[PDB]
């Protein structure tokens, strides 16, 4: 548990439906959502691989569970069920205990995906932006659509806004 | 005139899924029987709207 | 980026193939290679979606597949209404679908000059 | 299910246009849309895209900050407001509708565009 | 000017169980368990089962007089019977190794 | 592993007995311990659920392990013993490995809880306090019992102590 | 996923072959690598324990898999086949999923180690060094080999260099 | 397989020396080497070590910043450059080779030194 | 720190044991004890590597073990050519192998 989901970001966004993780920017030009496509695609690939690993790693053979025994062979019968029930027990203890664990793991995975996304932009904005809580930032300068597009892309160009940000922050 | 991989005394289980809870007695390549009512694996994330 | 061939030709009733490849990688089924037909003056039409899936309306002369890390559109028995520009749209982890330059298929109906 | 495009023409450099596309035969509330352009002597280039509910919006790196794609569900219309147009914006613009895909409860952009529009020729100049 | 990072929420009411918390509402889920069936008998390995109707294996293999509507079959994947067949051995008696014979006749090439 | 337990917090506290994670505060009024009730209760709930998931997912049927065979069926005895040995081997391996993995998961859970507590208080105090190691924060102003009670509760009121802190930080 | 490996540290070092996690220092005296021996040794011990737990926990008993049955016992040839196939399926599924999950656990363990090393050096240097990206630091003062050796060892002695760092930072 | 050492002698305080070790019978490209000194009346003390490739270098806390150990694979030589020598640096210096071990793809130092050299006597007298 | 015995003696043909221990800990197989022999004017020779492993050239009289949380080197039938200084080098998580003071075995 990394403290990003149900942590410093209390709730999710219903309006951002085309991804799992995203940004919400607010400018003079306007406000808007933008899902992060790369992280969402990587997470989708991971979840798909996990589901396929759970599903397609059980290859069985043609068997016919079920045998007929008369009165004169009860031990025989009592052995057969001891096999059958036994197998069921194992599977019923594995599958039920399997899903649970991966469920937890999945709920950790998404959390990490959010947390890293919060860290990456932090390392990009530095002192040029101030954390206002709720897991997001307020800029010390004027960011147009180009600035926020660059922040989302991964190339903020910190030095260019450094001096105005310094002038506005030292207040 | 279907083409199934598993047969139960009530009907065929057309399953790519790994587990089943229809009937312990089966014929063919069939999912393993479990005494479980719900085995759902989460693909998305927590819902906090 | 996506690379196609500038122009190709086919005689009527002949089978032709159009290729679509990445400039610096391979094209797999996860790229979902779509094929769009564009005639002049009319909207482009999705001939192929996914690797091989074809819409009902589209004739069955058009089939597609991934061959040699390259998406391919095959037209078996090219009629006279298949003289258009064919564009290949690939999927790269975003809504930004990169398109090919375009391939102008010329169904020959006159002697070459 | 057809899309009809309109609102383009000859505009001076540094001006603005508002291309509009009207869809007849379906509802826009559950489909994602895109605007694509073909420059003269060049291939098809992605311009902008809007999600199913209109919340998410993505722009090409060359037209960011100048283009705004919006959706009006009441009128069944998709608008591309183009501002501060430059000479490189001369093109033929198509409005396309993304095919419906649903991956793990999310809307997709995998399969491409199923319904395109006839297109609108937008030309700018400084002569 | 603010940029905020969040995640996705929807109207889903699906719930999953977790090792640490029970009844966790999630946006999407996949079922690893099948609870339904076709409700009809269907072929296995492309070979149809041998339907016996009102007969049993003993009655069919001994040639009960009222077991003639059965069509000739050269190969079957498995056998289908009624829980309590009535037209079996018309003349009363004991059928030696009945279960062994039933197991041997389950599938023939 | 998150780096809190046996990390930048090297040792535990024996005086804090009513919780797993807590605070130690020092004022002019006096020093004292205070366990974080919410996080400790959440951890207790999770651990109880994990133990219950391990224990109560094993639902068995009435069985009688053990058969009697004469010397004229040794194949029978051997098959029965093979079944018993296989079940014993499967269960021994699965149980031992499962306990081994869950112990690591539980320790990582506790480490994550402690690191999230530290991160919460760090984000709350911001530059009004300086980090000194051992998971400790030295304030730049005078925090009475009200101040640290607010820090523990979750409502620090950063602006109210802001300017004074600056006067003591640019010294 | 802790975001260090293939995160803010994009690639590995081919020239650092005597450890898993290390430092690269560049001074006026010269540049060089130095693997962190303590963290590497702890990670090696953990991995060895993991491998031994997987391997040295299969305690099997003397068995002879395989029975001979004539044509008059087909039900028992089938039951023996059923037992064998069931055990094979169980072991295949369990082994495959087990290795699949521990691979993820090991990768996360290495990522956690790298992230913890980076956090330790970050908290040690405080504001005397600038995060220049690529997951590393540039000093605000002149560090000879003694300074870098102290950083690697774990005793940086910040207030010795604080004043010159402030002089060079407030430029 | 023998290591022969040279380059030692009487040096003034605050001076410098370049001790050299030549290994005959093997290639240094796949071996990690070390320099260890014995003081008069004291036990052996590790001074420096260099890894197999040469990238990794470790020095003792007493000689850090003044000693530099380098490798020359072409000449099959190991160089210990000692600078700012003091009276505590008088010792019998040995060059030794770590026994080859490989733990999980890494080159370890678990097994200790397998080959040693005769050593060179270094004396640093102020007057 | 590693502590050994300043000096010990043995008569020819007699078995002797040399000990090596940590100042504030226990010696285990994870410390990979090593025993080196140093005769004056000649390079030191690794008599024993790891707890008990021995090089082929080394005579068979030498044997190594761990007993009483201490590393031990046993010479069975000490000859006149085993009159040297014996050093114990242990492994402590790093490339800085700590060495003992040295034991001067004086064959009488």
């Amino acid at each position: 548990l990394f403290g990003a989901i149900a942590g410093f970001i209390e709730g999710g966004w219903t309006g951002m439906v085309d991804g799992w993780y995203g940004y919400h920017h607010q400018n003079e030009q306007g406000s808007g959502y933008a899902a992060d496509q790369k992280s969402t695609q990587n997470a989708i690939n991971g979840i798909t691989n996990k589901v396929n690993s759970v599903i397609e790693k059980m290859n069985t053979q043609f068997t016919a569970v079920g045998k007929e025994f008369n009165k004169l062979e009860r031990r025989m019968e009592n052995l057969n069920k001891k096999v059958d029930d036994g197998f069921i027990d194992i599977w019923t203890y594995n599958a039920e205990l399997l899903v649970l664990l991966e469920n937890e793991r999945t709920l950790d995975f998404h959390d990490s995906n959010v947390k890293n996304l919060y860290e990456k932009v932090k390392s990009q904005l530095k002192n040029n932006a101030k954390e206002i809580g709720n897991g997001c930032f307020e800029f010390y300068h004027k960011c147009n659509d180009e600035c926020m597009e660059s922040v989302k892309n991964g190339t903020y160009d910190y030095p260019k806004y450094s001096e105005e940000s310094k002038l506005n922050r030292e207040k | 005139e279907c083409d199934a991989k598993c047969q139960t005394p009530q009907g065929a289980i057309n399953s790519s899924l790994p587990f089943q809870n229809v009937h312990p007695v089966t014929i063919g390549e069939c999912p393993k029987y479990v005494r479980s009512a719900k085995l759902r694996m989460v693909t998305g994330l927590r819902n906090i709207p | 980026t996506v690379i196609q061939e500038p122009a190709m030709s086919v005689s009527p009733g002949g089978t032709v193939t159009l290729t679509c490849a990445f400039s610096s990688g391979s094209v797999t089924t996860s790229n979902y290679p779509g094929w769009y037909q564009q005639t002049p003056g009319q909207p482009p039409r999705q001939v192929i979606y996914s690797t091989n899936s074809r819409p009902t309306v589209v004739p069955s002369r058009f089939s597609g597949a991934i061959s040699g890390n390259k998406a391919t559109l095959t037209i078996t028995g090219a009629q006279a209404e298949d003289e258009a520009d064919y564009f290949c749209g690939l999927y790269k982890n975003s809504a930004n679908i990169p398109f090919g330059g375009g391939t102008h298929l010329t169904v020959l109906g006159q002697p070459k000059a | 299910e057809k899309l009809v495009e309109s609102g383009g023409g000859l505009v001076q450099s540094g001006g603005s246009l508002r291309l509009s596309c009207v869809g007849s035969g379906f509802d826009l509330s559950d489909n994602a849309f895109t605007w694509v352009r073909q420059a003269p002597g060049k291939g098809l280039e992605w311009v902008a895209t809007i999600s199913t509910n209109g919340g998410s919006t993505y722009y090409a790196d060359s037209v960011t900050g100048r283009f705004t794609i919006s959706k009006d569900n009441s009128r069944n219309t998709i608008y591309l407001q183009m501002n501060s147009l430059r000479t490189e914006d001369t093109a033929h613009y198509y409005c396309a509708r993304y095919k419906v895909c649903h991956r793990y409860g999310l809307s997709c952009y995998y399969y491409g565009m199923d319904r395109w529009g006839p297109g609108v020729e937008v030309v700018v100049s400084s002569a | 000017d603010t940029i905020c990072i969040g995640y996705h929420a929807n109207n889903s009411t699906d719930t999953v169980d977790t090792v640490l918390e029970k009844n966790v509402t999630v946006t999407h889920s996949v079922n690893l368990l099948e609870d339904s069936h076709n409700g009809k008998l269907c072929l296995l390995k492309g070979i149809a089962p041998l339907q016996l109707g009102n007969c049993s294996v003993a009655g069919w293999i001994l040639g009960n007089p009222e077991c003639e509507l059965l069509i000739s079959r050269e190969s079957w994947s498995y056998i289908v019977e009624k829980p309590n067949p009535e037209n079996g051995t018309c003349y009363p008696g004991h059928f030696a190794d009945y279960e062994e014979l039933r197991e041997q006749l389950s599938s023939v090439s």
